[PDB]
């Protein structure tokens, strides 16, 4: 269909337009995710749906995603459509920090691929991304954390925290509970007690379905070890003594 | 005359505790039938009339029934049990008139209601009614939907029904002139199904400790009704044993088993 | 049924032969199968022969097949009932097909007597393995049909004709000889086939002129077995319209002239082999 | 009466 | 109350009326006739017996014929009974008409029934989204468990003839229902035609003058009811020349009568 | 019958059609002077439709108490087409009572099973159906043109009744009736939740920004559900915000299907 | 005071127990699961006060060992035991199909307790209806309520239904639950272990014979079925009666075995 | 009433052409039936709603007289019946006593039923009780100065029983008017009501588009009360062009950009 705006082209007498809102009707199938911005730290986390034991735990495509030493990406739902994104986004980072002699922020991150999927919507032959995302990670050489979520319709609203996907209304108000503009939490592990506790609704105590990573100034980044993790879902079990 | 073997006058044993645990409409049957008829002068506070009739969402095998096996005893006054396929008659006309006669009765029972199940049978939006026969069948719809609503000064009474589908069957006559509201049931939430199933076995040995709050999870979409089978099916595997003892495996053999049955779809794209 | 008991309304009335044309060979292809089991059937066993049982027509429409379906009652002055293949269906299933138990037994409790049965394209499908909800009862309405006329019901001293503008489209199973043991088509003839159809309305009517036919019958490779009677009438249509009651043939040619073109603008449409 | 109803029918 | 059939009339036709198929005319007497005449013989071993079958092939071949004098040399009960008048107006009225013929049959055992047609009435699919089309597979069913559901008779079993034998449901088509299925193709070959051919005309007038090999192996893909047709149309090749007994050309005037049709339909636009 | 007592205060709505329902009603009635210059008597007859409990009812009732007009309730398949014999003798003894009475008028309703499909020829058929239709049909112009009677029908579907009585002379007119837009969303809160304990200085266009496509009728339930929370709270008296908790379910709770 | 005619059903085993079944133990074993409970220790689950199972389905292949589990069960019942065969849509007069059953269970619990039988209930199942279909799914509807909410408390109390048929994903899912049923148990064909079994058990009461060793057929033979099996057993005999010998060989099985699909038998593998 | 044969234009052609083909029923068989050559037993034709067919099959009863008496199968369509059935047949021998009086029945035949098979459902009692009545009729060259006939909606739709084609099919489709025509026959539905004639209808007769017959009575009839909508007895002339688009009231709803 080289042209043809099939029906993402036709608007609708209510107003929206079919193929979007099925978009992100569709993504609610897929792996959850989430993130969280504290004092200094910024932290994420995803699923691993549960696989017979065989899908390949050391070199699995993951859900976190590097652009450089102080940005991350997380995800749901399509996963095809996932890798692009990734793809032409760091390409602009090299890019951005050649022509123009400094790297990135964030600002101007979300801004291209949020108003990328509206050229994947508002042209011809084309399918829209199926697909929402979020950024993470500071700008440089400052304190302030930020995440910033992007969502088909090519929308970007940034947060404190957020989560995608499947059961998210499900988690996203034990957040609000908890988390608040009041007052971040003190420092990493503090986020973290928090962030995981959140998941345990929809996670049947699955500790490797889990995978995090944390963000600190100075771009220390880092993924977080089982062991680690896994000491964290118990001691918070043992906390359930009543 | 005609409905005294119809007129049903048992004491049922369900009830709250008996319940598996649904809140979040245990009241509002209160709101629909009790608080009407506890304090009707509150409607005047309001200055309303409380409400009327309900009819139930599809889910099958959700408790779409067991409230009316609530009621029973916590109804504290009249009721009836009455279901569709009973109308249906040899003859013509022999049908029809018995919704005049049972309202009387209704009339008799004042502070008595009714239940109904099994409506799918008349609520039917498609009457060419190339025969005789179905002719009447729709007959056997208009004096109802006629005395339901031909009768005003519900004073007492609250004339319901429930289904497990609706979306494509039922007609039309929905007007709050007629009938007012309509209320869900459907599968449940995790915490939800957490309050369901201990309370079930707190009738039953445990004879070892086996924290089920990690057996099940929200991804599996059970129905709310294949965990008495589940609480069962285990003692079943000690039919399976000389042993009448209890173990967590046996609930493990037992959702994989019931669930080799049940649907699973193809995770293709990822999506 | 009673409306077995309303189809039978001329089933003797002799409108012979001589009022035909073009078909002088057909019909000696059909005068010899039909009436020879009904007037002599020894012969048959004369010689050692399964007898017929059954015939057909084809050939586009308007053409005189129907005329042919009848003017048989003319020799024989034996009986006939008239039917189409149309007037059969309803709602109720089976009440369409019982009918054609109803009917081959009406046959038997008084003959000489045989069937017409127009258009059965409508009942001459291929038996398709994917149907409809409701095309395949008319299949099953066909194979009583299929059966009776050869089923293990033995049958004798009947006869069945049918005919269509379409013989494509049917079951093979109907074909099968012992079903119907010879066919035919009729075609639109050639000019003096055409053209003792043209007379006979003139040999009714009052002519006045000479015969003036070899250069109008040169317009009359167009037309078909059936607008002439037409073109006949059509002549002293207006031949009268000058108030002139005593016809020629010098109006005739503004009708035949005429009818051509109206006839073209939505003509030769199929021929079906 | 001495009958009550039942039928069947196509459709199309 | 449905209907049965004795000496008031029969098929009035013989094993030696017709001929060829050989194979199948025995295959067929094993099963129905032999059971029900020569019993011990094979109670000896006591084995159940085989029992009611199938028969299909292309339309004619006297798929629906060989019945006919086997039905005349039954010596046990028998019918006259097709498949599409068991439907009926009302609903129940056709599983009620059925049910009670093996009742019949019971009530006259031992014996057996035929249907002439049947593919109607059995499909691959029970088709579903149709008030009407579900109500023959009820007929379907019920015989399908009358057969062999739980202690149905001594008799052998329902005999099937259709055109075709793939449309059908295989619940059907299995051993116990329809432990023999039988084809009846023609294919001409030559170690038959010399005969029936000369069966069919042995019974009819004849010149003992006449070729009769003029056209045997000159054709060879041929069928078993259209070549009564031409043995037919010889005699007519004769009277229209008021002829009182045939002659030789008659056959070779006649060979082309019936067959000759090969191939004229749309030839150069067929597909290029 | 001869007093609805509905007013114009009573409806809100889209409300347009009175003025053109105040058009046959008045001048046969109080002065065709106006057009005796040109086609004196010039209307004959006219009729309604809309979807079902749209006011299409309300709306004549609206104005029967209006100019004295004294109406009918025996009406449609209720009271004419169950306890039936001889419909037309009533209709006969109808006019009897109508032929010199004044000031009243017909309506009607319930007319799809009553004389709109003709049976097609099945459903068993019914003849008193049709001979009352058509002893109607006599008594119809009987004197009409020159007198000073009115007609009005009514349907939920106008196309779905009979067009073949529609010869005319016999009929004028079929006027439509749709949802309103929110004003006539807006005048009905005054009426409906008015008559209930609720608070004042309340804003009541935001629930009708709230509620598109809709009719009327339904928002008295939306008002038997609004006074259901100081209820639930077993608070008093009715906040605006208890309509949009209602709103939520009633609306978006409804177009499931 | 006495019930009403049209249980008669209600009647005697036929000839059959459970040697005859082989193969399936473990299947076997299940359908009693449901039947000892109540009675070998009622308060087994009940004064362990657990809860009380009840009725099941099983369905399979056409001819996989249904219908005879269901018959020689009764056989070892100590209960009692009814029977169907699609008569439940007698639909004339509407209603009384709904009488029909409500008086079905009324006389078992006037004779309970007492386990019952369905069979090809594939016709009753459905409900996806737009315009036609109705004039049974009434007789559903009703079944369904049949055992809940009015005698529910009761209903399926000590009834004990079962149900055979085949095609489990047309019908309703309303019906399949663990409402109204517990194990949608299945009957897959037979192991190359399990045929050999039941091709020695119908081959019992055939002759005084020798040489045989009557599984290696089964491995001339993949899953068919442990139904059709009876047939290659049938027609062995069949062919050496057809010649007279009344003792056998393996060299007719060998044949049999060949007879049925070799005739009951496309290079476009486009597919890799 | 007594309207004149045209009433409905000047559509000459067609009715100076028609009653050609009726004069034989009508008269003429000093030669016609002394010729007995073919005569249409009731002129059938069709041509869609819209025009003025019945005035035209009306008008043409003004020189042969017929009484205000015409029902058609919707008359036909009762419980068990059969006794309407009973009336068609008893309808002409009724009439034949003295009477050239011809009744005009109505055909919209399978506008009950579907017709997703063209073997159909024509119509019980008309296709059977048409023929006796056709048959065996004739008529006298007088008093039976026309054929009792009628019409449908569409000639595509039928199941022509014996002779429903075999001489009776006489049909014109009635050709829908021009210009030329149109704005005279506007003219006649404002004969009795007055305006101003500041622009004819011979100014609209270039403005019309897709009109036919019928639905142009709904143009005057409403258009003189738009006048008076406003009371003005003097009759304005301009409401015809903001009540002709009211065929479907357009939803003219504020047109934003146009
Ligand atoms: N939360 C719960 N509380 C109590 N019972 C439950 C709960 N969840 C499931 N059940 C079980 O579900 C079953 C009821 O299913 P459901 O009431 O939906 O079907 P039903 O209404 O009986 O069907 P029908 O009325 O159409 O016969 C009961 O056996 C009950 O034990
Ligand atoms: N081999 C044969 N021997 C003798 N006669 C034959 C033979 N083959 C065909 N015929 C003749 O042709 C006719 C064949 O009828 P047949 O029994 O084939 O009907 P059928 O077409 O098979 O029925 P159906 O269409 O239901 O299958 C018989 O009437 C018979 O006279
Ligand atoms: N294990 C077995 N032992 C002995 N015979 C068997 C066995 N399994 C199947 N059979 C044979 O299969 C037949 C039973 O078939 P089955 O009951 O599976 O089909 P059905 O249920 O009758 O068909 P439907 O499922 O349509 O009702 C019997 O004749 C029986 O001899
Ligand atoms: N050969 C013919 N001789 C006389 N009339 C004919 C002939 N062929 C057709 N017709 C005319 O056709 C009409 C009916 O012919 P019919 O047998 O029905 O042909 P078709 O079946 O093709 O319509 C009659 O009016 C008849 O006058
Ligand atoms: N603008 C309005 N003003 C007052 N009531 C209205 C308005 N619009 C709709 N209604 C409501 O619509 C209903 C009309 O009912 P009715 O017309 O008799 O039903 P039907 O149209 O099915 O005959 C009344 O209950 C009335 O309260
Ligand atoms: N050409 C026309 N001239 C004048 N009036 C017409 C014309 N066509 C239709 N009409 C109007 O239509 C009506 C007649 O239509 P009619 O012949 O009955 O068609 P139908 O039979 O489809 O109703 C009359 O009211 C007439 O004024």
């Amino acid at each position: 269909m080289s042209g043809y705006d099939r029906a993402l082209s036709i608007f609708s007498p209510d107003g929206h337009i079919f193929q979007v809102e099925y978009a992100l009707e569709a993504v609610k199938r897929g792996t959850c995710a989430v993130g969280v911005k504290g004092k200094n730290c910024v932290v994420l986390g995803c699923e691993r749906r549960s696989t017979l034991k065989l899908q390949d735990t050391r070199i699995t495509p993951s859900k976190v995603s590097k652009i450089d030493s102080h940005v991350v990406l997380s995800f749901s739902g399509l996963n095809a459509d996932s890798r692009i994104l990734i793809e032409k986004a760091r390409v602009e980072a090299q890019s951005h920090r050649l022509t123009l002699e400094d790297p990135v922020t964030v600002e101007y991150l979300t801004r291209y691929v949020a108003g990328v999927q509206q050229r994947y919507t508002q042209s011809g032959g084309v399918r829209p991304f199926g697909v929402s995302t979020l950024i993470a990670g500071f700008d440089p050489r400052d304190d302030e954390p930020k995440l910033y979520q992007t969502e088909p319709s090519g929308i970007y609203s940034s947060w404190s925290a957020q989560t995608i996907g499947r059961n998210s209304k499900t988690v996203r108000e034990f957040l609000e509970k908890n988390y608040d503009r009041k007052e971040p939490p003190a420092t990493v592990e503090e986020c973290v007690k928090l962030t995981v506790r959140s998941l345990l609704e929809v996670v049947q105590t699955g500790a490797k379905n889990i995978e995090i990573t944390v963000v600190k100034p100075d771009s220390d980044i880092v993924a977080l070890s089982s062991e680690e993790i896994n000491q964290y879902v118990t001691q918070i079990e043992q906390e359930k003594q009543e | 005359p005609m409905v005294s073997v119809m007129k049903m006058d048992k004491s049922p044993t369900e009830s709250y505790s008996d319940i598996g645990g649904l809140e979040s409409q245990i009241q509002e049957i209160k709101e629909s039938v009790e608080l009407p008829l506890t304090h009707p002068e509150l409607y005047e506070e309001m200055g309303i009339k409380p409400p009327k009739g309900v009819i139930l969402y599809g889910a099958p095998g959700t408790g779409k029934t067991l409230l009316a096996k609530a009621v029973a005893n916590q109804t504290s006054a009249t009721f009836l049990r009455i279901v569709g396929s009973e109308l249906i008659q040899k003859y013509l006309g022999d049908g029809p008139r018995l919704c005049r006669q049972i309202f009387k009765v209704a009339g008799e029972n004042a502070p008595s209601i009714v239940f109904i199940d099994e409506i799918d049978a008349i609520g039917t939006k498609r009457y060419d009614s190339n025969s005789g026969g179905e002719r009447e069948i729709q007959r056997t719809m208009l004096e109802l939907l006629n005395q339901l609503d031909g009768f005003d000064d519900r004073g007492d009474v609250k004339v319901i029904m429930a289904t497990n589908k609706i979306e494509t069957l039922d007609p039309a006559l929905i007007r709050p002139g007629r009938i007012d509201r309509k209320i869900l049931f459907e599968n449940p939430d995790l915490s939800t199904k957490k309050k369901i199933l201990g309370i079930h076995t707190s009738k039953m040995n445990l004879s070892e400790d086996v924290n089920l709050e990690t057996l099940v999870t929200t991804k599996d979409d059970l129905s709310g009704a294949d965990i008495q089978a589940m609480c069962t099916e285990a003692g079943l595997l000690a039919l399976r044993e000389r042993r009448m003892q209890v173990t967590a495996e046996d609930f493990k053999q037992a959702k994989e088993r019931v669930m080799k049955n049940k649907v699973e779809e193809n995770l293709e794209g990822l999506y | 049924d009673p409306l077995v008991y309303n189809m039978t309304s001329f089933e003797q009335g002799e409108i012979t032969f001589d009022g035909i044309g073009g078909l002088t060979e057909q019909i000696r292809e059909l005068r010899e199968v039909i009436e020879l089991p009904l007037k002599n059937p020894e012969i048959f066993q004369r010689v050692g022969i399964k007898p017929p049982k059954g015939v057909l027509l084809y050939g586009p429409p308007g053409t005189g097949k129907t005329l042919l379906a009848k003017a048989v009652a003319a020799t024989i002055g034996a009986n006939f009932i008239f039917s189409p293949a149309s007037g059969i269906v309803d709602k109720y299933i089976g009440e369409s097909a019982r009918i054609i138990r109803e009917m081959f037994a009406y046959a038997k409790e008084h003959e000489p007597c045989i069937i017409f049965m127009d258009e059965v394209d409508a009942i001459g499908g291929r038996r398709f393995s994917e149907g409809t909800s409701a095309d395949r009862e008319i299949q099953r309405t066909l194979m009583e049909l299929l059966t009776q006329m050869d089923g293990f019901d033995n049958l004798g001293q009947t006869k069945i004709i049918m005919a269509t503008n379409r013989p494509d489209t049917l079951d093979p199973a109907l074909l099968r000889p012992g079903r119907l043991d010879r066919k035919v088509e009729i075609p639109l003839p050639n000019e003096a086939g055409r053209l003792e159809i043209f007379k006979i309305h003139t040999a009714k009517v009052k002519k006045t002129g000479e015969f003036d036919f070899e250069a109008a019958v040169k317009m009359s490779d167009g037309f078909n077995g059936a607008d002439i009677r037409n073109c006949a009438t059509e002549a002293g249509f207006f031949a009268i319209r000058d108030d002139r009651d005593h016809i020629n043939p010098d109006d005739l040619m503004k009708a035949v002239r005429k009818v051509a073109e109206v006839k073209k603008l939505e003509g030769t449409i199929e021929y079906q082999k | 009466s001495a009958r009550l109803g039942g039928a069947s029918i196509a459709v199309q | 109350s449905i209907s049965v059939m004795g000496e008031n009339e029969k098929p009035d036709v013989t094993y030696a009326d017709v001929g060829g198929l050989d194979m199948q005319k025995q295959e067929i007497r094993e099963a129905v006739e032999l059971p029900l005449v020569q019993a011990d013989l094979y109670e000896q071993i006591g084995i159940d017996p085989p029992r009611g079958v199938l028969l299909y092939g292309p339309p004619g071949t006297g798929k629906t014929m060989l019945v006919k004098a086997v039905a005349n040399s039954t010596k046990a009960a028998f019918i006259r009974v097709n498949g599409s008048e068991f439907v009926h107006k009302y609903l129940g009225e056709g599983p009620r008409m059925v049910r009670d013929v093996f009742r019949l049959a019971r009530e006259n055992a031992p014996s057996i029934i035929f249907i002439d047609e049947v593919d109607s009435i059995a499909t691959k699919r029970f088709d579903a989204q149709t008030g009407s089309d579900r109500e023959v597979q009820r007929i379907l069913i019920e015989l399908l468990t009358q057969m062999d559901g739980f202690d149905q008779s001594t008799n052998v079993k329902v005999i099937m003839a259709t055109n075709r034998a793939d449309t059908l449901d295989p619940a059907l088509l299995r051993p116990g229902r329809l432990d023999r299925k039988i084809e009846f193709p023609s294919l001409r070959d030559r170690r038959e035609r010399r005969l029936i051919f000369g069966t069919i005309a042995s019974k009819m007038s004849l010149a003992p003058e006449a070729d009769l090999d003029s056209l045997i192996i000159r054709n060879d893909s041929l069928s078993g009811a259209v070549i009564a047709a031409i043995m037919q149309e010889a005699g007519l090749r004769a009277v229209r020349k008021n002829r009182y007994v045939i002659l030789q050309s008659d056959l070779e005037e006649a060979y082309a009568t019936q067959v000759k049709t090969d191939n004229t339909v749309d030839k150069f636009d067929f597909y290029k | 019958e001869e007093k609805p007592d509905v007013t114009y205060s009573d409806v809100g709505g889209c409300k347009d059609q009175i003025e053109k329902l105040r058009e046959v009603v008045e001048l046969p009635l109080l002065s065709p002077e106006r057009f005796a210059t040109l086609g004196i008597d010039p209307p004959k007859g006219i009729l309604l439709y809309g979807p079902p409990g749209t006011g299409k009812t309300l709306c004549a009732r609206a104005v029967a108490n209006r100019t004295d007009a004294t109406f009918i309730r025996v009406i449609g398949s209720e009271l004419v087409q169950k306890y039936v014999g001889e419909g037309a003798r009533m209709v006969r003894e109808l006019f009897e009572m109508a032929r010199t009475k004044k000031a009243c008028i017909i309506f009607f309703d319930e007319i799809d099973a009553v004389g709109g499909a003709r049976f097609d020829d099945g459903a068993g058929g019914d003849n008193e159906v049709q001979r009352t239709m058509l002893e109607l049909i006599t008594q119809l112009d009987g004197f009409d043109p020159r007198g000073n009677i009115k007609v009005m029908f009514a349907t939920n579907r106008p196309n779905t009744l009979d067009p073949a009585l529609l010869r005319p002379g016999r009929i004028d007119r079929k006027v439509e009736f749709s949802l309103p837009d929110l004003e006539g969303r807006a005048n009905i809160f005054r009426i409906h939740s008015k008559s209930m304990s609720v608070e004042r200085g309340i804003r009541w266009e935001l629930i009708s920004r709230l509620c598109p496509n809709s009719t009327g009728a339904e928002l008295r339930s939306v008002c038997t559900e609004a006074g259901m929370f100081a209820i639930r709270a077993r608070r008093k008296v009715a906040t605006e915000k208890d309509f949009l908790k209602a709103v939520d379910k009633v609306i978006s709770g409804y177009k499931k299907f | 005071a006495d019930p009403l005619v049209s249980l008669m059903m209600v009647e005697k085993v036929p000839d059959s127990t459970y040697d005859m079944v082989g193969g399936l133990t473990k299947q076997i074993k299940e359908i009693k699961e449901v039947i000892e409970l109540p009675v070998k220790h009622p308060e087994l689950f009940e004064s362990l006060g657990i809860a009380q199972p009840k009725g099941v389905i099983l369905y399979g292949p056409p001819g996989t060992g249904k219908t005879l589990l269901a018959r020689a069960v009764a056989h070892h019942t100590d209960c009692k035991f009814i029977r169907v065969s699609g008569a439940e849509l007698v639909q004339k007069y509407i209603g009384e199909g709904s009488r029909m059953v409500r008086e079905l269970f009324v006389m078992a619990r006037e004779h309970a307790p007492s386990i019952i039988f369905m069979d090809e209930i594939d016709s009753i199942g459905s409900t996806r209806v737009e315009g036609s279909g109705g004039g049974d799914s009434e007789v559903q509807r009703t079944m369904l309520e049949l055992l809940n909410q009015l005698d529910g408390f009761e209903t399926s109390k000590n009834i004990k239904i079962i149900m055979a048929t085949n095609r489990l994903d047309i019908l309703d899912p309303a019906l399949l639950r663990p409402g109204r049923i517990d194990r949608k148990i299945e009957f897959p064909p037979p192991s190359v272990a399990a045929r050999a079994e039941i091709l020695r058990i119908h081959s019992r009461k055939m002759n005084l014979t020798r040489g045989i060793n009557l599984r290696k057929v089964a491995e001339k033979m993949n899953g068919c079925s442990g139904a059709d099996v009876k047939g290659v057993c049938t027609e062995a005999g069949m062919y050496a009666l057809r010649e007279r010998r009344i003792h056998v060989t393996q060299e007719d099985f060998e044949l049999a075995v060949g007879k049925v699909m070799n005739k009951n038998q496309s290079v476009a593998k486009l597919f890799k | 009433p007594t309207e004149t044969y045209s009433d409905v234009g000047g559509l000459d052609k067609q009715i100076e052409e028609l009653v050609e083909a009726i004069v034989l029923p009508m008269k003429r068989a000093d030669k016609f039936k002394d010729m007995g050559i073919r005569a249409p037993k009731g002129a059938l034709m069709y041509g869609p709603p819209g025009t003025g067919k019945t005035l035209l099959a009306r008008a043409c009863a003004a020189q042969t007289n017929a009484t205000f008496l015409k029902l058609a199968a919707p008359q036909l369509v009762q419980m068990y019946i059969g006794e309407g059935a009973k009336l068609v047949r008893d309808a002409f021998a009724l009439a034949k006593e003295k009477a050239p009086t011809i009744i005009f029945i109505d055909e919209l035949d399978a506008i009950g039923t579907k017709r997703f098979d063209s073997e159909k459902s024509g119509d019980r009692e008309v296709q059977r009780t048409m023929l006796e009545l056709l048959n065996q009729l004739d008529g006298f060259s007088s008093d039976d100065r026309v054929k009792v006939l009628a019409a449908t909606n569409r000639v595509d739709v039928l199941d022509p029983a014996l002779l429903r084609s075999g001489r009776l099919d006489r049909k014109i489709e009635f050709p829908l008017p021009s210009e030329d025509s149109r704005a005279q026959i506007l003219q006649i539905h404002s004969r009795k009501m007055t305006t101003d004639d500041d622009i004819n209808w011979q100014e609209l007769a270039r403005s019309t588009d897709e009109f036919n017959g019928a639905q142009l009575k709904a143009v005057t009839v409403e258009a003189g009360m738009i006048a008076l909508r406003n009371g003005q007895s003097s009759v304005k002339h301009e409401d015809f062009v903001e009540g002709i688009s009211e065929v479907q009231a357009r939803k003219s709803k504020s047109v934003s950009f146009y």
